[PDB]
C-alpha cells in the first residue's frame, strides 16, 4: 500500500508534519551534513512531529513513497538594514554564539577606554601642578 | 589553451568560469559535474544461509551396536544413544547443510578497501557541450572529442563503508561478522562457505541433539535460531539510510552513488578553435546597473539590467568576477542600443559584485533583504562569509563604537606627550 | 481535518454541507476501471 500522503507546515529551521494512517507505517530521517543523526519509528493514527531543518538539511521519508528532500533558508525577524533593535534581533536569533560576544567585546572595550582616559587625565592634573 | 580551476563536488550545480586569453574574446565555461560514485575494491570471505539440517532417517540396530564417526560433512552431532526402544541402539547425525534455497536469499560478508573517484562531467565550452566521464585521480585524461580533461585529487577523502560490510537481498550494512573459520553458535555467520556451489562447509551451529523417548521413532534435536535468521530480526537501517552526505547505495559492484563533499580540482586543455579574436568580438563601451529586487539567499533571486553600447550584433558572454554573487545563463546577445538583464544569485545581505559584459568591467553596488519563505526543494549555490554576510550599517555601527572606544586612548596619550614634555 | 467538526450543517436537513477531508484522488493504474483515493479519518469517531 501506498500511504496517506502527509501534511507539512514549515516553520522557522524546522518542519512539522501532520500524519495521518492506520495500518502502521515506518517514518525514516536524516541529516545530509556531515552528522547524519538518523531516526526511525513506526507510527499509527493521528500524530504530529516537529523536525529541526539546517542549512544542508534533512530528506525524510515515510511508509514506502519516494524520498523527498528539504533545505531551510536563512529567514529571520528584523533587519540587518535599520536601527540597532532591527539588527541584534535578526543576528541573535541566528547565532546566538556570536552576537553576544561581540557586544560584550565593544562594551568592555568603552570601558577600558574610558577608564584610561579617567585615570589619565587625573594624573596630568596632579603631575603639571607642583 | 590551459585553464586551472577547483569545481565543488555538489552534483548537478553548474559552475560558472571565464576563460581569457590576451587578443581574443572571453569565452565562457560551464562544468556540471551530472553523476560521481566512489567505488571501493571488495572481496568476499564467505556466504551464509540458514541450515535446513539434513534430519535423515536414524540407523537403528535391534541388537547390534553402532560406532559411527564423520563423514566428510558439516556441523554433526552423530551422536549414538544407547538403550531405546523396548539393547537396540540409535545413531542419529542431525548435520547441517544449506538450505533448500540460497540462490534467492543468502549473504556475502565483504570485506571493503579503499575507494576511487569517478565524475560524470558534462563541460560546456563556447557552443559546444560535451559529456564525458573522468577518474578523480590527478593523471588519467577523460577526454571529450577534443579536449583533454584530468581531475586532481579530492580535498578530504570520504568513505560512507567501513572495513567490514555485510550485503543482504539489495542492502547493505556496516555490521562486524566474524572471521573465515573462527566462529560462534547463536550469531551471526554459524555456516560458512566460499560460494554457494562449492563443497567444505564450517559449521558450529549450536545444535544439540536429544535422547529420543517416545513410542515411535523420530530424531528429537533441539537449536538455536540460526543466526541468519537471528540477524534477520536484530538488524538496525540499511547503509541506504544513514548514510553521511546523503548518497545513495546501489550494489552491483557496490558502490556509493551520489555523495557531495570536498571539491574537485580541475585542470582542463581547451583546443584552439574555439577562441575568436577581438578583432570579431564586438566592442562595448560604458555598462551601467540598475538593480531590481535582490531577495537573497534563494536560488535566483536577483535582478539587474546591463546599460550597454557596442558595435555589431553578435553574442557576448557575461561573468561575475567577485565570488559573493554568482550569475546565470552566461553568455547575451548585445545589439547596439540595449539593456538586457541578469539574475544575480547571492547569499549574503550585499549586492556588491563586479561585471564584465564582454571584457567592459563595472560594478554593481545594492542592498539585500531577508526572504519571506522558510524552507526550499533546491540546495544552497553559495557559502557564507565572515566580512560579507554582515551588512554594512552594522560595521558602521561596529567601527563607530569600537573607534570611539580608542579614539579617546588616543587623546591619552597625547595628554601624557604633552603633559609630560612641557611640565 | 481529522479533528472534530469536519462536517458542518446549520440543520439535520438544511443545505450548505462545508467539509474538509484531505481527499486525495490518484491515478488508476490496473486492468479493470476504478477510481482510488485517499483521505483522512473521520474526526468525530477520533473524539468518541
Ligand atoms: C560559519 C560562518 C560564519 C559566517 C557568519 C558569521 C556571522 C557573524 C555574525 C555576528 C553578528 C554581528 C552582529 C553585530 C551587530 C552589531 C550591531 C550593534
Amino acid at each position: 500500500p501506498l500511504a496517506h500522503v502527509p501534511q507539512v507546515v514549515h516553520g522557522f529551521k524546522h518542519i512539522s508534519l501532520q500524519l495521518d494512517t492506520d495500518h502502521l507505517t515506518l517514518l525514516t530521517t536524516r541529516r545530509l551534513g556531515e552528522k547524519p543523526e538518523p531516526t526511525s519509528e513506526w507510527i499509527i493514527g493521528k500524530t504530529v512531529r516537529n523536525f529541526s531543518v539546517g542549512r544542508d538539511g534533512f530528506e525524510y521519508i515515510w511508509g514506502n513513497h519516494e524520498p523527498v528532500r528539504v533545505w531551510a533558508q536563512e529567514s529571520a525577524p528584523g533587519d540587518p538594514h535599520g536601527w540597532p533593535h532591527e539588527i541584534v534581533q535578526h543576528y541573535y536569533h541566528r547565532h546566538p554564539v556570536y552576537t553576544v560576544m561581540i557586544l560584550v567585546a565593544a562594551t568592555l572595550a568603552i570601558v577600558l577606554g574610558v577608564s584610561v582616559a579617567s585615570v589619565c587625565v587625573c594624573r596630568a592634573r596632579r603631575e603639571c601642578l607642583t | 589553451f590551459e585553464h586551472a580551476t577547483t569545481v565543488p563536488n555538489v552534483p548537478r550545480i553548474p559552475y560558472k568560469a571565464l576563460v581569457e586569453r590576451a587578443g581574443y574574446a572571453p569565452l565562457n565555461l560551464e562544468i556540471t559535474v551530472m553523476s560521481s560514485e566512489l567505488i571501493p575494491s571488495t572481496n568476499l570471505e564467505y556466504v551464509t544461509c540458514k541450515y535446513t539440517t539434513v534430519v535423515p532417517s536414524p540407523k537403528v540396530k535391534c541388537c547390534g551396536t553402532l560406532e559411527c564417526s564423520s563423514a566428510r560433512h558439516a556441523d554433526y552431532n552423530c551422536k549414538v544413544f544407547g538403550g531405546v526402544y523396548p539393547e537396540n541402539s540409535q545413531m542419529s547425525e542431525a548435520y547441517v547443510e544449506f538450505s533448500a534455497d540460497c540462490a534467492a536469499d543468502h549473504a556475502q560478508a565483504v570485506k571493503v578497501h579503499t575507494a576511487a573517484l569517478k565524475a560524470g562531467l558534462r563541460i560546456v565550452y563556447g557552443n559546444t557541450t560535451s559529456m564525458l566521464d573522468v577518474y578523480v585521480n590527478g593523471v588519467t585524461p577523460g577526454t571529450s572529442k577534443d579536449l583533454k580533461v584530468i581531475a586532481g585529487p579530492i580535498s578530504a577523502a570520504y568513505t560512507p563503508f567501513d572495513h567490514k560490510v555485510i550485503i543482504h537481498k539489495g542492502k547493505v550494512y556496516n555490521y562486524d561478522f566474524p572471521e573465515y573459520g573462527a566462529m560462534k553458535p547463536g550469531a551471526f555467520g554459524d555456516i560458512q562457505a566460499t560460494s554457494l556451489t562449492s563443497n567444505d562447509l564450517i559449521a558450529n551451529t549450536d545444535i544439540r541433539l536429544l535422547k529420543p523417548s517416545a513410542k515411535n521413532v523420530h530424531v528429537p534435536y533441539t537449536q538455536a535460531a540460526s543466526g541468519f535468521e537471528m540477524w534477520k530480526n536484530n538488524s538496525g537501517r540499511p547503509l541506504q539510510e544513514t548514510a553521511p552526505f546523503g548518497c545513495q547505495i546501489a550494489v552491483n559492484p557496490l558502490r556509493a552513488v551520489d555523495c557531495a563533499y570536498g571539491n574537485i580540482p580541475i585542470s582542463l586543455d581547451i583546443p584552439n578553435a574555439a577562441f575568436v579574436r577581438v578583432s570579431d568580438a564586438p566592442l562595448v563601451t560604458a555598462l551601467k546597473c540598475e538593480v531590481g529586487e535582490c531577495v537573497y539567499s534563494a536560488d535566483f533571486g536577483g535582478i539587474a539590467t546591463l546599460q550597454y553600447s557596442s558595435d555589431r550584433e553578435g553574442q557576448c558572454s557575461v561573468h561575475s568576477h567577485s565570488s559573493t554573487a554568482t550569475l546565470q545563463e552566461s553568455t547575451v546577445h548585445v545589439l547596439q542600443k540595449g539593456g538586457a538583464t541578469i539574475h544575480f544569485s547571492t547569499a549574503s545581505p550585499q549586492a556588491n559584485f563586479i561585471v564584465s559584459l564582454c571584457g567592459k568591467k563595472t560594478t554593481c553596488n545594492a542592498e539585500c533583504k531577508p526572504p519571506a519563505d522558510h524552507i526550499v526543494n533546491v540546495p544552497h549555490k553559495n557559502d557564507q562569509e565572515f566580512q560579507a554576510a554582515v551588512s554594512q550599517t552594522s560595521w558602521s555601527w561596529l567601527f563607530a563604537l569600537f573607534g570611539g572606544a580608542s579614539s579617546l586612548l588616543v587623546i591619552g596619550v597625547m595628554i601624557f606627550a604633552c603633559s609630560a614634555l612641557l611640565t
